[PDB]
């Protein structure tokens, strides 16, 4: 679990540990087509 | 306006109908689809 | 934007998968690949064999200079510091390339001679070389010939050595050798202004903002761009934060 | 200061909705700036992953091991991605069995 | 010793020209530090059997290479047409000995990719080469031979896939277009896009036919360090080396992304440049390093010097030893490179993107229905 | 002393001024269906309609002034600056046959579309005039019809040694 | 006759000097955009009408505030923004979504993404050319791009009530949603933290879950197998 947290460098001679999107100067670098396309809860 | 909801209408349903996928086989790699326990048979009865 | 995907019925992840392929739209042989004509798709190459002809690429030629954008035509400019530090390597590079071409060449013509001279001496006498005189690589041989004698008494000696190389080769090797001795001297009585200017000018060679940083902190300095920073972040929460915002802080210091 | 609150607000919802898979929460403190709130949010998260504040002169995150130092580039958006722990697990075990 | 270290005593005493950037020099400044810091030992030292026509012809056309055969400074003048047909005259200068020196660089690249064929070696050290601007007919970059091009289908006679990993601060143009349709290699190239020499590398270029989604380019701006390009290299080569895994690795050292550069507008220092090697040299496959570009000597002696003892294995002591070429390193005489300040360009969320869009392209080798 | 040329030969006429002069394409130059070959072909064509002798020597002589002029005219004034080196290299491939036999109906239809301004400073008969000009009426519309067959389809990439040769 | 005009046109041209084509003034203005240049060459007319590019803007000839379309930001987190010549839009250059490495070309207009001329087929319109307005309400075959626009209570509340009602009412949705998720803790925890060694136990004792054989298939994909059997599930050998 300590290898999981800040895992954007994969290590030496390893497969990527997490994956890596965009965040559009957000300060919270989650906020994205992610955050805007997915469900939170005449037409 | 009117145009489009009526092109998008019967062009979503056509998607929906191909959207029911059940078949079955073996040895093809095909896509990341629904029905994979394909791969389940032959790397079974090695292991 | 949620109910747009359930009109055009596009789940997430779909969305996700298809966006980033389908939403600028450009040649599939990329922005800078284009086909070829039939004629020139199969020029000759004798060396290629079916496995080389199945694996290479002869159909899309890239664009070198032909597009909008035919090549570098934007110099970086360099400081004062970083020009004086060039000059200096080109100095040093001048200099050695002579001396060692010479140095080159004075060692083959003598592993030449000892071959020569440990050859008994009829044959030392009635010997002879090809032109060339069999170095693998005659091109440094024939260009310090040239320049140690001159662009006319060149062939005059080139011919000699051909001919009777047992005679000829000591008085050569005495020339080359007189000149390295001549360049070395001088080099070595050169030395001490390059290590100065390399001294005077080495640090600011990496202090690159010593010279662009005057004209990029007046602009930080100055009244109407501070103004202009205010004005441009109110606005900002203002489109951010509606119902908020008129109880926010355009600036936040810590005093600590 | 409305954007702290609303960016806090946001990688909470993102948790919920699953967007941002728990490492992804406890970064995302880019949003660092006072040791307050940290030192409040302890009582409410329980890993063994308890923030861990020397002087915020360095902000080290618990784990059940010795603890990661946070990194000096932003939490730069790691999101999880199964296929690759997949492959990482095929390689070390077949490593391992070699 | 499962290093082969390719050197040939002629190789720096090859001039372009008047004040030319690419000086031969440079590789007889890195052997002298190497025989002066032992390394002689630890290496394994072969002078390289020159190439033929009938070898740069695999990749060249006929008549390309007959022409580089037959020229001369002084027959320049007549053969005028064919020099402005393939680009010989103007920025690849024609000079003494030109021929002889293609034939050293491709008999270094050749001599490289047969030592891992046959197994001798694992890592294999050719400085002399990495021309990867030279195309199929005609010069290009102060390029003229690819013998990068032919040590990848030297390769490929016993290997079934390889990557070609450039971080020159130019794109690999010669490389990619040789390979461009193909899915047996792929060519990974890290460079400096917009108003620069090559033009080509857009991030849309990916390949057309059978090799669509194998050329990969990473645009970058001006001013990159040391921690930016750590953040796009190494993520983009490990995704490279999980989707499409390859067998042998063509890695072109060039250091014109250095700091203090003629013609790069980079500013990596020595370590920024060599945990690249590094990252690389820790899969444990088969690896030819090639040299390529660099125009300021010094620096580019010190840090090929301190990759070729890394790749060994040593590490190098931190002064200069005695060498015939001492007074070439500055005031402090170390084996470092330092960087400028030159403030960056590339903000996060610009290598963000590019660095996702690369991630999607190599995941729909696998996605993706055939 | 004015001309009717379709619209769908003026777009093409424009469309392949852009390419072959912006953005660097040119035209296979061996044609399959050649100048000689569309010149009888509706010389054929109308005779089989026409009415009467003079009539028919008329229109004979009119045809033959146009294989001649076009001849003696193609290397002159009916190429771009970019078209001057293909058409050395193909005048050193092929130096025995002739440019009626060699060229094509996108050059024919330059030819045509520029007449007006050399009868301009020509002054023979209006009768004259008259008849060829709806001659070549006649000709621009039986082009345009049989489009599919007389006209090439897409143009040709000239290479980086060509361009490099050009470089005007 | 015609014989005779033939002599003429022969000997104009054999007594002139040659020249480069250029097609009669008739077609070149006949289009709109087109248009020659200085050695007869073809340049589209589609440039900046008004005469180095200015890297951030702050403030608009009309007041109007200048912020990126697609974050909302202000040219200070990123130190330059690029302006649409066609719209009144600011965009990042790095919010593009192809990134644009350098900002273009101060000479030539350029267009921001937001217009539907990046994909449609060109076309060329004739520089006499009345705007038809079609009647056919429903069912107008149109190559799609040739629609030019589509041409057809003050209250004085002056109260802040609303604005209170709506601040509270946020702070109430906020307290919910955290409340569940900080409730929803020490489960998230064990759940996505230690979903690293789950895998490892589905890969080490082989148990067949759909990710692992989507793995499978990836390695088979890399292998390029195409009739033999497949070898077993730890060895197939990309190791
Ligand atoms: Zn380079
Ligand atoms: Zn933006
Ligand atoms: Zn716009």
């Amino acid at each position: 679990p300590s290898s999981i947290f800040f895992g954007s460098k994969p290590p030496l001679g390893s497969f990527p540990l997490r994956g890596i999107q965009s965040s559009q100067f957000t300060l919270s670098n989650i906020s994205d087509l992610l955050s805007q396309s997915r469900p939170d809860n005449n037409e | 306006i009117k145009d489009f909801l009526y092109a998008i209408g019967i062009e979503a349903k056509k998607f929906n109908n191909e959207r029911k996928k059940r078949e079955l086989e073996v040895i093809p790699p095909d896509v990341k689809s629904a029905l994979l326990p394909a791969r389940t048979h032959p790397n079974l009865p090695i292991a | 934007w949620r109910s747009f995907l359930s009109l055009t019925s596009l789940s997430p992840e779909e969305f996700l998968s298809v966006y980033n392929s389908a939403c600028s739209d450009f040649p599939e042989c990329g922005p800078s690949y284009r086909l070829l004509p039939v004629e020139e798709r199969n020029i000759s190459c004798s060396g290629r064999d079916d496995f080389a002809w199945g694996i290479l690429n002869d159909d899309w030629v890239s664009h070198p200079t032909w597009a909008s954008e035919e090549s570098g035509f934007i110099v970086q400019r360099k400081t004062p510091y970083e020009e004086a530090m060039t000059k200096l390597e080109e100095e040093r590079y001048e200099f050695d390339r002579h001396i060692e071409a010479t140095s080159w060449t004075i060692k083959s013509l003598k592993k030449i001679q000892n071959r020569i001279n440990e050859l008994p001496e009829e044959e030392r006498e009635t010997y002879t070389l090809e032109e060339g005189l069999g170095l693998p690589s005659k091109s440094i041989y024939k260009k310090t010939i040239k320049l140690v004698y001159t662009s006319e008494h060149a062939e005059e000696m080139f011919k000699a050595l051909e001919r009777m190389p047992c005679l000829t080769l000591p008085l050569v090797i005495s020339r080359l050798e007189e000149k390295n001795e001549e360049w070395k001297s001088v080099k070595r009585s050169l030395q001490p202004g390059w290590r100065s200017i390399e001294f005077k000018n080495y640090d600011k060679s990496l202090d690159s903002q010593c010279v662009y940083f005057k004209a990029r902190d007046k602009k930080n300095v100055s009244s109407k761009f501070l103004l202009a920073e205010a004005d441009i972040l109110r606005s900002q929460a203002k489109l951010h934060f509606p119902l908020r915002s008129r109880s926010a802080f355009e600036f936040s210091f810590v005093y600590d | 200061r409305p954007y702290v609150y609303s960016a806090f607000m946001d990688v909470v919802k993102a948790l919920h909705n699953e967007i941002v898979d728990f490492p992804g929460f406890i970064e995302r403190i880019s949003v660092i700036l006072r040791d307050y709130p940290d030192l409040l949010e302890y009582l409410n998260i329980f890993l063994p992953s308890s923030y861990k504040y020397l002087l915020a002169n360095f902000t080290l995150q618990f784990t059940t091991p010795s603890g990661p130092v946070s990194t000096p580039s932003t939490y730069v958006a790691t999101y999880n991605d199964l296929p690759c722990t997949y492959h990482r697990a095929i390689g070390f075990v077949s490593r391992v069995r070699r | 010793k499962k290093v082969s270290y390719f050197y040939d005593e002629d190789v720096g005493n090859y001039h372009y020209g008047p004040q030319h950037p690419m000086k031969p020099h440079r590789v007889r400044m890195v052997h002298n530090l190497v025989v002066n810091y032992n390394l002689y030992e630890k290496l394994n030292v072969i002078t390289p059997v020159r190439a033929t026509r009938n070898d740069m012809t695999r990749c060249h056309t006929d008549e390309y290479i007959e022409f580089l055969w037959r020229v001369t400074p002084d027959t320049m003048e007549k053969f005028q047409p064919h020099q402005l047909k393939f680009n010989v005259g103007d920025d690849c200068p024609v000079f003494d000995g030109l021929y002889e020196f293609c034939s050293i660089s491709a008999g270094g690249s050749i001599g490289a990719a047969q030592e891992l064929n046959s197994g001798n070696a694992e890592i294999a050290i050719n400085w002399a080469g990495g021309l990867h601007h030279a195309k199929k007919r005609e010069a290009s970059g102060f390029c003229y031979v690819n013998d990068i091009a032919l040590a990848a289908l030297e390769l490929l006679k016993y290997h079934q896939r390889v990557l070609y990993i450039d971080i020159d601060v130019h794109h690999g143009d010669g490389v990619e277009e040789f390979f461009y349709t193909t899915d047996r290699v792929m060519t990974c190239s890290f460079h400096k896009f917009g108003e620069y020499f090559p033009g080509t590398g857009h991030i849309k270029d990916t390949g057309i036919g059978t090799g669509k989604n194998y050329a990969v380019n990473v645009p970058l701006r001006d001013g990159i360090d040391d921690e930016s390009y750590e953040s796009v290299f190494k993520p983009v080569i490990s995704h490279i080396m999980q989707w499409f895994r390859p067998e042998a690795v063509i890695l072109q050292c060039g250091t014109d992304s250095l700091a203090g550069d003629r013609l790069g507008c980079f500013n990596l220092s020595m370590k920024g440049h060599s945990m690249c090697v590094d990252f690389v040299k820790s899969f444990n496959l088969p690896m030819i390093c090639v040299g390529g570009g660099g125009y300021t000597v010094r620096n580019v002696a010190r840090v090929w010097t301190y990759e070729t003892g890394l790749l060994a294995g040593e590490e190098l002591d931190e002064n200069l030893p005695y060498n015939d070429y001492l007074q070439y390193y500055g005031p402090d005489y170390k084996l470092n490179v330092l960087s400028n300040n030159m403030e960056n360009h590339n903000t996060r969320q610009y290598l963000d993107s590019i660095t996702s869009e690369i991630i999607e392209n190599l995941r729909n080798l696998s996605f993706a229905p055939s | 002393h004015k001309i009717s040329v379709p619209d769908v030969l003026k777009l093409w006429l424009v469309d392949d001024w852009e390419n072959i002069t912006k953005n660097q394409q040119l035209i296979a130059i061996p044609r399959n269906p050649t100048v000689r070959a569309a010149i009888a072909a509706f010389r054929e064509s109308k005779i089989s309609h026409l009415n009467n002798e003079i009539d028919v020597d008329v229109f004979e002589q009119a045809m033959a002034g146009l294989v001649i002029y076009f001849n003696k005219c193609l290397g002159n004034m009916l190429l771009y600056r970019f078209e001057r080196q293909q058409y050395l290299e193909i005048r050193q491939q092929y130096p025995d046959t002739e440019m009626c036999d060699l060229y094509g109906v996108e050059h024919l239809i330059r030819l045509f579309v520029s007449l007006p301004e050399l009868i301009d400073r020509t002054n023979m008969d209006s009768q004259s005039i008259e008849c060829l000009l709806n001659y070549i009426e006649e000709f621009l519309k039986y082009l345009v019809l049989h489009k599919d067959e007389y006209f090439i389809k897409e143009y040709q990439n000239a290479p980086p040694n060509y361009r490099s040769l050009v470089g005007v | 006759t015609m014989v005779d005009v033939w002599m003429q046109l022969c000997t104009y041209i054999d007594s002139h000097n040659p020249i480069q084509f250029h097609l009669p003034h008739s077609i070149s203005s006949f289009f709109r955009g087109v248009g020659s240049g200085v050695m007869g060459e073809y340049i589209e007319t589609d440039v900046l009408k008004h005469l180095e590019r200015d890297p951030l803007l702050l403030k608009s000839k009309s007041g109007t505030p200048i912020l990126c379309f697609r974050c909302h930001k202000s040219a200070l987190v990123s130190q330059s923004i690029l302006a649409c010549d066609y719209c009144n839009s600011y965009w990042h250059p790095d919010c593009l979504n192809p990134p644009l490495a350098t900002l273009p070309s101060n000479l030539r207009k350029w267009k921001c993404p937001n217009h539907s001329d990046h994909v449609t087929p060109r076309y060329r319109l004739p520089e006499k050319a009345k705007v038809i307005r079609v009647g056919l309400p429903r069912g107008f075959k149109n190559k799609g791009n040739i629609v030019i626009d589509e041409n057809e209570k003050p209250f004085k509340l002056n109260f802040l009530e609303q604005i209170r009602d709506n601040v509270i009412n946020l702070r109430k949705m906020v307290e919910q949603d955290e409340q569940l998720c900080i409730e929803t803790f020490s489960k998230f925890d064990f759940y996505a933290t230690r979903d690293c060694e789950l895998p490892l136990r589905i890969l080490c004792d082989v148990a067949n879950d759909n990710l692992e054989n989507d793995d499978y298939v990836l390695a088979l994909r890399d292998l390029l197998r195409i009739s033999k059997w497949d070898p077993n599930q730890p060895v197939p050998a990309p190791f």
